[PDB]
């Protein structure tokens, strides 16, 4: 047969949300574990505490949602990625998509008020 | 013979040899039969594509 | 605990005839798992596709299996022609049926002499590359380009045969045989073949049509099916050829069967070069088909049809057709769904090398990986159509 | 000073000259990248070894008593006529004896590659 | 109509060869065979017949 | 030297490799003008990108590239590698290894000849020997 | 000590020189076998093509990896090319023509060629890849398991004279080649060089580790063109353990008659065509063998691993330990045993 | 005559589908020793070298490129040109039926009424990094104006060379306009 790859979960969508819980609980704890792997395959320049603050950060982004098919699929996608990343199959110009603020500042001018924005023609 | 092979050199399109050096090819040969894949330049892509009678008198089929 | 070791075969390296990411774990010299990563020659075709003319859309077909050029237009123009209910004339047929198989020749000789050349077989590949300047030539002489012809479209051929092909089609057929004869005494009843190719890569019958395999790799297995002969499309109910089938399901047996197919294209070629017929190689109905040029520049229907097929192109009726070839590389099909419009709504390629990787990690588990070099050569994987 | 002498000493004190003449001639101006190894790849701390068959082992641990085989008969070979009809029958025994062990090797297959992931051969048997 | 087409000859064409034309070549293999052993031999009898009379100058010195 | 021995570095990614392979057979030999390809960037002195650069491709492009010993030059081999091609608009493509590489010669076709690609191999030949490397240095 | 230092770069000229070309007839040879031509572009026909690629090469960065070694990087290729190079010493071009005339000339051959598995050892060392490790272990495998069929036939060769003088060994086969007694250890000793040479149809390594990342020769620079010259020196090398085994090394024809119809007194020109027959009857017998390298990677396709241990150890020295009991037994049967000289 | 429960006369097997048995080696038509005779003396591999060995005295096939071209037809896809009528105006007349019908939309047009009252184009330009050579362009023009020379030969050092423009593609056909018409003069009436 064609068998699965190393860290491989088969889809199956809870009918529930207290297991979906334990489920995104343990990607979770296997994210925050796999976190210096990442930074030792992905020559990263920058802490391992940042990568797990992404990661915290990646997690309440859907943190308010309650339609539960939502969160499986985000579920079955965030499983999809910690294969791709603990798997080294992602090089580090896709892992670094994550993290756009450890890249040096992008210029002097970003606006956050209409005045500038308007000489610059983003209003 | 079967309807599919073999066939003699002297029935394919192919460039060979002449004199005693044919003589020494059908003694030092595997297969006398087989050819030297060199179109014969007389009549292979003779006359050219673009220098064909057929295009003045072509019409639509 | 058996802890494996992954290497990758190589995104960039020299076996893989395109390029491929072949993750292997290893226990020693032994395969036990693969995981064949693809998608990087993915060029969003099928998407591209959407946003075409059913004749803008031709060229794509040229490059999803690029050996193989003027079959995969060849189903993509028969599934068109299904859905628009027109009818080729017998010339386009025979015409599509010639080149259909000078093509096969092709394929067979990149295949078979790059096979051998991952095997260690250098010789072959640069005899065959000769026959295949030679075909290349009669490619550019019908269509203009050595490789990607946009010839076999929707409705027939895009224009007829030029004056004293037919002659040095003939010409080169005398002495094909010959080439392939001195292919064989290389490498059939060799020692080294034999033990690089004999009881490696087995496939059963039944884990053959499960897996989705066709072509060679199915016939291998013993199962006497190909397209040509039992759902004939274009002219070979008009034909004699034969169908190798094999036993043992190895590598071996696919590279006997691809030696009697070139054998069968040649005879198929013969066959329609001696029966070519007259008349029209596309449709006569100007509505699916452009005019002449004559009556393009003489005649206001004409010039009206030329028109609107070359700026919106012909409407399709709506529908959907899947409709397969015996593509040399196997069941090659096109899915098309029509909804009404000059352009598709969707079109997917069924390759036959997607299903044949995928069955990669069924088919090389328990070898060494020598082995999976005749693999991947067995399965004649080229890239575009595995990832389209 | 013979020439053989001068040949065995010359070859190495000079073999270095296309070594300084590209250590001089050539760029070097390295990146990272190009210090670097692959396409794609890469190990964590996981183990500074791979798992290995035995006969990949056990042919250099037999390379070496044959290959002392081989060179105990250089005597023999350079005493040949001294040892007339003694030596000869010696040495056939010598060579009998060692060719013992080497029928124990043929036999136990010990150079032979085995295979885990076998094809399954047995029958398929449907409780009725 | 159908003026300029290219199209085949009335009697068609010669046929091709098609079929497997490996033919099979060489003396049957015991002939091989007793040419080795008869080469051998008679290297043998050259050999050791020189292994004597280097013998014999051997005596001589 | 640099012309008599011209080593690409084997990265065909579609196509145009066939095109390549045949300038590699009987009756374009690559071989009589000193042409070898190698399979990895470490002995290689040119990179011909043919075929389509797709974005899951163009890292491992810039790896082998960088991995090259200077001297090195690159050859843009087909539309789709010189402007991204037929697949310009294309979720998946890179629009040119212009935007990964540096390219010293663009060869145009789909697929560009085997004669073609000879006269682009010719066309670097001239300008590596209108190169200036002591000349340079003597004007530095 | 003049003449000596003469004689001495003579020979180091012809023979690296041959090297160089040997590179282009191989490409020459195994282009018109494959119905092309090349190299005919880089000089007046193709005579300066190697000359190109040492001149490049020699221009080249030197890039040596993050996690490889430097010195055993640099070093491997320059122990490979001294070992292949120091083995010339003992090859006569003629009845004691040679740098070495060493009585233990056979024992310093195969002492030396002892010397070249470590390249391909140290190779594998020169990174932090534990897969390269692996391939320097099976190509190691191959050289040292054919070493004992070479070294056999030595042995089986040396049985009939009993003489580690080269010269000797050469001179015994005026009377006839001992490739006539012994046809079947020239395709044995044809094998197992193009064996130990790690040539196809035995490139296993080479072309296994070109797939993989790693696990083959990936250098730049001078250590490239010290390993080109390593390889095609022990062709030649190999070839002439051949001749001098089997093939008679520089003999010919009697050439007494001849000699005693054009001279009449030994001058420095009957000297002069003496040694041109000579070395003229040796080289055209490696000019063969040579082109038998190039002929066998033409043909046929490579070997697997498994299937050349087995080859060997299964195929090949069951026959030799069997050819060691008949060839001193047909000696004894007939009351033949050598003697010294 | 016969009835069928989930088959067919097509699915049924041929008459001799069972394959016969294999061959022990007893039932064998050759002897042990002429069979060990081709075993150890690799028969069918000198007969390998041998037919190898017979191309070597063959006529090689290749051609020297810069002193000898290969073979070209009319229909040849190459380097594009804007053609002239024998008058010297330009044939083309700003339909933009190229423009519509090219599936890689390299083809970019503009275009109003000239100072004589004429319809002619203002821009033309292809970007030959987008065109895929197909001739397509070619076949939509009713004048004759968009062509495809035979040429291969203008491989470049930039790629902002690439993008032809209007003056370029006419300069191309006043270069061209002979090799254009002696493929026409062959290819028109098959098209
Ligand atoms: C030192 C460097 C010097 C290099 C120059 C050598 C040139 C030379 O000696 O010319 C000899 C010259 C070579 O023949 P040729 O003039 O080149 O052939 C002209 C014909 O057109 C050839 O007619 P063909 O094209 O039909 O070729 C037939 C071929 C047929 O060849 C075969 O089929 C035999 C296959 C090989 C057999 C190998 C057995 C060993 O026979 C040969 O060419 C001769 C093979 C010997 O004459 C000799 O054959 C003498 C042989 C000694
Ligand atoms: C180098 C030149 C390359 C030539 C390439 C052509 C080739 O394939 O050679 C095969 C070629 C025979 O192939 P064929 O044309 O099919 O001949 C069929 C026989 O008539 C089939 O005749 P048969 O096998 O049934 O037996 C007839 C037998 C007479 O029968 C007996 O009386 C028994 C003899 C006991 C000894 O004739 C002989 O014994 C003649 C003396 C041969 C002894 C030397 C063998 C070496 O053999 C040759 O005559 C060329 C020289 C020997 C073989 C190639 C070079 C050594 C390997
Ligand atoms: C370089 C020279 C190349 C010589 C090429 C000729 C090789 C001879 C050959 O083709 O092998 C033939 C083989 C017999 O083959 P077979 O069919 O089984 O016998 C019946 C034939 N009437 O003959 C044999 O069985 C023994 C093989 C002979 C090996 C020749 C050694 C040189
Ligand atoms: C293993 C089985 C081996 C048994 C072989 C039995 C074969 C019997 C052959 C009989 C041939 C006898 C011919 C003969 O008389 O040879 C004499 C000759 C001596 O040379 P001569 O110059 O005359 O000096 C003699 C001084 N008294 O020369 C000789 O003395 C030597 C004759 C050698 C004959 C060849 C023997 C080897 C046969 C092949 C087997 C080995 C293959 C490996
Ligand atoms: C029979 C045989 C006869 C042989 C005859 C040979 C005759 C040779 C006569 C040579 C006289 C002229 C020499 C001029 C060569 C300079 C060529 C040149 O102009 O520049 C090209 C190359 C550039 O190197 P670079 O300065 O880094 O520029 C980078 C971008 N191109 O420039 C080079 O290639 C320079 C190469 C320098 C190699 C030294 C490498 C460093 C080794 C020592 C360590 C010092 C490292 C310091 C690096 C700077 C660190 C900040
Ligand atoms: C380094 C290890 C040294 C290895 C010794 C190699 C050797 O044993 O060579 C023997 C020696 C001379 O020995 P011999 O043949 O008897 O005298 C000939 C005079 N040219 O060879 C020599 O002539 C000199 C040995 C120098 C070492
Ligand atoms: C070397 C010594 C020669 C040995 C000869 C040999 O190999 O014997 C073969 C023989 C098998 O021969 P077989 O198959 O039975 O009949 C063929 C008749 N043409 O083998 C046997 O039948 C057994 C003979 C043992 C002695
Ligand atoms: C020009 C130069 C010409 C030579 C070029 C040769 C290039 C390299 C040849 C490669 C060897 C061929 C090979 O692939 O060998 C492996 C093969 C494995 O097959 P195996 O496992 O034994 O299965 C047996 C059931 N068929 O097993 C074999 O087939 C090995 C065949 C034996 C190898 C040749 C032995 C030569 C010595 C002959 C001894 C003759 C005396 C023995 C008795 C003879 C009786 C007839
Ligand atoms: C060397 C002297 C030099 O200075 O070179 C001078 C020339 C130039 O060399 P070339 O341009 O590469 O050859 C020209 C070949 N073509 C177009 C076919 C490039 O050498 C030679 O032709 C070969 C010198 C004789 C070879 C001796 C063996
Ligand atoms: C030793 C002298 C000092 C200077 C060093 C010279 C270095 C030059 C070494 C070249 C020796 C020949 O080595 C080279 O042979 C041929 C050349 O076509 C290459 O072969 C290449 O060409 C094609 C031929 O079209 C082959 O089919 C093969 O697939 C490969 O792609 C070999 O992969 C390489 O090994
Ligand atoms: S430029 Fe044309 S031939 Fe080359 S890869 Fe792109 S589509 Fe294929
Ligand atoms: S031939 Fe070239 S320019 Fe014309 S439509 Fe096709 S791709 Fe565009
Ligand atoms: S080139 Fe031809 S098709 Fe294009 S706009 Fe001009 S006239 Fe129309």
């Amino acid at each position: 047969a064609i068998i699965a790859t190393a860290f491989a979960e088969t889809v199956k969508f809870s009918g529930s949300k207290q297991e979906l819980q334990k489920r995104t609980l343990a990607l979770y704890r296997q994210f925050l574990r796999g976190a210096p792997t990442f930074a030792d395959l992905y020559e990263v320049q920058f802490s391992i505490p940042t990568i797990r603050t992404k990661i915290r950060q990646e997690f309440e982004r859907h943190r308010f949602v309650d339609d539960l098919s939502i969160q499986n699929v985000l579920y079955a996608k965030g499983h999809m990625e910690y294969q791709e990343c603990i798997n080294f199959w992602k090089q580090q110009a896709q892992f670094l998509k994550y993290f756009p603020e450890e890249d040096d500042i992008q210029g002097r001018h970003q606006p956050s008020n209409f005045v500038d924005k308007f000489l610059k023609n983003r209003a | 013979m079967l309807p599919g092979g073999p066939v003699p050199v002297f029935k394919k399109y192919t460039v060979g040899s002449k004199g005693i050096w044919e003589k020494l090819r059908v003694l030092l040969a595997i297969a006398p039969n087989r050819s030297t894949g060199n179109p014969i330049v007389p009549l292979y892509r003779v006359p050219t594509p673009g220098s064909r009678p057929e295009a003045n008198v072509y019409q639509d089929p | 605990r058996i802890r494996a070791f992954t290497i990758n075969f190589g995104p960039q390296h020299p076996a893989a005839h395109g390029v491929l990411r072949l993750i292997l774990e290893l226990s020693g010299e032994e395969i036990i798992r693969s995981d064949p990563h693809v998608g990087l020659l993915h060029r969003g075709t099928e998407k591209l596709i959407e946003y075409k003319t059913y004749m803008q859309a031709l060229p794509y077909f040229d490059r999803l299996d690029y050996v193989s050029m003027m079959t995969n237009e060849q189903v993509f123009s028969l599934a068109v022609e299904k859905l628009l209910n027109v009818e080729v004339p017998l010339r386009g047929k025979y015409i599509r049926t010639m080149f259909g198989e000078i093509t096969r020749v092709l394929n067979h000789l990149m295949s078979v002499c790059s096979h051998a050349m991952d095997v260690g077989a250098l010789t072959p590949f640069l005899w065959g590359f000769e026959e295949r300047e030679k075909l290349m030539e009669f490619y550019e002489r019908v269509s203009g380009a050595r490789l990607h012809a946009a010839y076999v479209r929707p409705g027939g051929v895009s224009q007829d045969l030029p004056a004293g092909l037919l002659d040095d089609i003939y010409m080169w057929a005398t002495q094909f045989g010959d080439r392939l004869d001195e292919i064989e005494e290389l490498l059939t009843d060799n020692r080294i073949w034999k033990l690089r190719t004999v009881n490696i890569g087995t496939v059963t019958a039944q884990d053959a049509l499960n897996l989705g395999l066709s072509g060679p790799m199915l016939r291998g297995s013993g199962i006497p099916f190909d397209i040509r002969k039992n759902a004939p499309y274009d002219a070979y109910d008009k034909v004699d050829f034969d169908v190798p089938v094999g036993m043992n399901g190895d590598c071996y047996d696919r590279y006997l069967i691809r030696m009697a197919e070139f054998r069968q294209s040649l005879r198929i070629i013969e066959q329609c070069c001696n029966d070519m017929p007259a008349g029209a190689v596309k449709v006569e109905d100007f509505k699916i088909n452009s005019p002449p040029r004559n009556l393009m520049k003489e005649d206001m229907e004409a010039l009206i049809h030329h028109f609107l097929l070359y700026t919106k192109g012909y409407s399709v009726p709506p529908g959907e057709t899947y409709t397969a070839i015996e593509a040399p590389k196997g069941e090659m099909g096109v899915y098309v769904v029509s909804d009404g419009s000059e352009r598709p709504y969707k079109c997917k390629i069924r390759a036959p090398g997607f299903a044949h990787l995928g069955a990669f990690d069924h088919i090389a588990r328990g070898h060494f990986l020598p082995d999976a070099v005749a693999i991947i050569g067995t399965m004649d994987l080229v890239f575009g159509e595995v990832d389209r | 000073m013979n020439t053989f002498i001068i040949f065995i000493i010359l070859i190495p004190i000079v073999g270095f000259a296309l070594l300084a003449v590209n250590i001089l001639l050539a760029v070097y101006k390295p990146y990272n990248e190009k210090l670097g190894a692959f396409e794609c790849g890469l190990t964590s701390f996981n183990q500074t070894r791979l798992a290995f068959n035995a006969a990949f082992i056990l042919v250099a641990i037999l390379f070496l008593p044959f290959d002392l085989e081989i060179s105990t008969l250089l005597p023999y070979v350079m005493s040949i006529y001294l040892v007339s009809n003694y030596g000869f029958t010696i040495v056939l025994l010598f060579l009998l004896i060692l060719i013992i062990g080497f029928v124990y090797e043929i036999n136990t297959n010990a150079l032979k590659i085995n295979k885990h992931n076998k094809p399954n051969t047995d029958s398929l048997i449907y409780k009725l | 109509p159908s003026v300029g087409q290219d199209l085949p000859p009335v009697g068609g064409y010669e046929p091709v060869q098609w079929r497997r034309n490996l033919p099979a070549r060489g003396f049957r293999p015991l002939v091989y065979l007793a040419a080795l052993c008869g080469i051998c031999g008679y290297g043998f009898y050259r050999a050791l017949g020189g292994i004597q009379e280097r013998r014999e100058l051997k005596r001589e010195k | 030297a640099r012309q008599g021995s011209f080593w690409p570095v084997t990265f065909g990614l579609a196509c145009c490799a066939v095109e390549m392979m045949h300038v590699s057979a009987p009756r374009y030999d690559q071989d009589r003008l000193g042409i070898i390809f190698r399979a990895s960037p470490r002995q290689s002195d040119i990179m011909i990108v043919a075929g389509t650069l797709t974005n899951k491709m163009a890292p491992v492009l810039r790896q082998v590239y960088d991995q090259m010993p200077e001297p090195r030059w690159v050859i843009s081999m087909g539309s789709c590698a010189n402007g991204g091609g037929y697949y310009h608009f294309s979720y998946s493509v890179v629009r040119g290894c212009d935007r990964i590489v540096p390219v010293d010669v663009y060869v145009p076709g789909c697929p560009p000849t085997s004669e073609a690609l000879m006269y682009g191999v010719f066309q670097l030949q001239r300008k590596m020997r209108n190169t200036k490397i002591t000349r340079m240095w003597y004007r530095k | 000590m003049i003449i000596n230092i003469v004689e001495i770069l003579i020979f180091l000229v012809c023979v690296l020189f041959s090297v160089a070309y040997l590179t282009v007839a191989e490409r020459k040879t195994l282009a018109y076998m494959q119905r092309r031509l090349g190299p005919n572009f880089v000089g007046y026909y193709g005579l300066l093509q190697a000359f190109a690629d040492a001149v490049k090469l020699l221009l080249k960065e030197i890039v040596l990896p993050k996690e490889s070694n430097y010195i055993i990087l640099v070093i491997s290729p320059l122990i490979t090319l001294i070992t292949a190079l120091i083995g010339w010493v003992v090859i006569p071009l003629g009845p004691g023509i040679t740098l070495g005339e060493l009585n233990l000339g056979i024992l310093f051959s195969l002492a030396i060629g002892s010397l070249g598995v470590f390249g391909s050892l140290l190779s594998g060392w020169s990174s932090n890849s534990k897969y390269s490790l692996l391939g320097s272990i099976r190509s190691t495998a191959q050289l040292i398991s054919y070493e004992l069929i070479l070294t056999s036939i030595f042995i089986i060769i040396i049985m009939f004279v009993s003489s580690l003088n080269i010269t000797t060994i050469i001179e015994t086969q005026r009377v006839v080649w001992y490739c006539i007694p012994l046809l079947p250890l020239l395709l044995i000793f044809f094998i197992a060089s193009v064996a130990e040479t790690a040539r196809p149809p035995f490139d296993l390594t080479e072309s296994e580790s070109e797939l993989v990342a790693g696990y083959f020769t990936e250098y730049s620079g001078s250590p490239f063109v010290f390993f080109f010259l390593a390889e095609y020196s022990n062709i030649i090398l190999i070839s002439a353990f051949n001749g001098y085994l089997l093939l008679g090394g520089y003999l010919s024809f009697n050439y007494s008659y001849l000699f005693n119809i054009l001279f009449n007194d030994y001058s420095y020109v009957s000297f002069l065509f003496e040694g041109l027959i000579n070395s003229s009857a040796y080289a055209i017998k490696l000019v063969f063998l040579m082109f038998s390298f190039i002929w066998v990677r033409a043909a046929f396709p490579r070997f697997t691993y498994d299937n050349l241990i087995n080859f060997c150890w299964i195929i090949l020295l069951p026959l030799l330990f069997g050819i060691f009991l008949i060839i001193p037994s047909t000696l004894y049967i007939f009351d033949s045993f050598p003697t010294l000289i | 005559i016969n009835i069928y429960a989930g088959g067919s006369a097509a699915a049924a097997p041929p008459a001799g589908f069972r394959i016969h048995r294999p061959a022990t080696w007893e039932e064998s038509e050759e002897g042990a020793l002429s069979k060990a005779t081709k075993y150890f003396l690799l028969a069918e591999m000198f007969r390998g070298l041998y037919v190898v060995l017979e191309q070597f005295f063959r006529a090689p096939y290749t051609i020297y490129y810069p002193f000898e071209k290969g073979p070209v037809s009319p229909r040849f896809r190459g380097e594009h040109a804007l053609r002239r009528y024998p008058s010297g105006e330009e044939r083309c007349i700003a339909c933009k039926l190229c423009e519509a019908i090219c599936p890689a939309l390299a083809i970019t047009i503009d275009a109003e009424e000239r100072i004589d009252g004429s319809r002619r184009t203002t821009k033309y330009d292809i970007d030959m990094t987008k065109c895929i050579y197909c001739g397509y362009c070619q076949e939509s023009c009713p004048v004759d104006a968009i062509v495809e020379t035979p040429n291969v030969e203008y491989a470049t050092e930039t790629r902002e060379e690439l993008l032809y423009n209007k003056e370029k593609l006419l300069a191309n056909g006043d270069k061209w306009e002979l090799e254009l018409q002696y493929a026409l003069d062959a290819d028109a009436p098959y098209r």
